[PDB]
């Protein structure tokens, strides 16, 4: 439960930079 | 939990994935993060930067600052 929560933060943060990727 | 500040959250979150380590290995992100996430991140975090580092370490702290801060604008 503690590790999974950390991945959600890293994944969520990774998607933020990805949103800046055109098609 | 014990830390919070957008950038600090990623460092604390990455530290947990790296197993209490100041750096994370590429293979770890592959098994700890979606194959797609490890490849993209492995590129951001430069080549770690410690004294007793390892042969293949990466620094997610440098990448965290870029995600919430890249170039002045």
């Amino acid at each position: 439960g503690k590790k999974a929560e950390a991945v959600a933060t890293v994944v969520a943060a990774v998607d933020q930079a990805r949103v800046r990727e055109p098609r | 939990m014990a830390d919070t500040d957008t950038a600090e959250q990623v460092i604390a979150s990455f530290r947990i994935l790296a197993s209490d380590k100041p750096y994370i290995l590429a293979e770890e992100l592959r098994r700890e993060l979606p194959p797609d996430q490890a490849q993209y991140c492995i590129k951001r975090m430069p080549a770690y930067s410690g004294p007793g580092s390892v042969p293949g370490a990466l620094d997610y702290a440098a990448f965290s600052s870029a995600l919430y801060g890249e170039s002045d604008l």
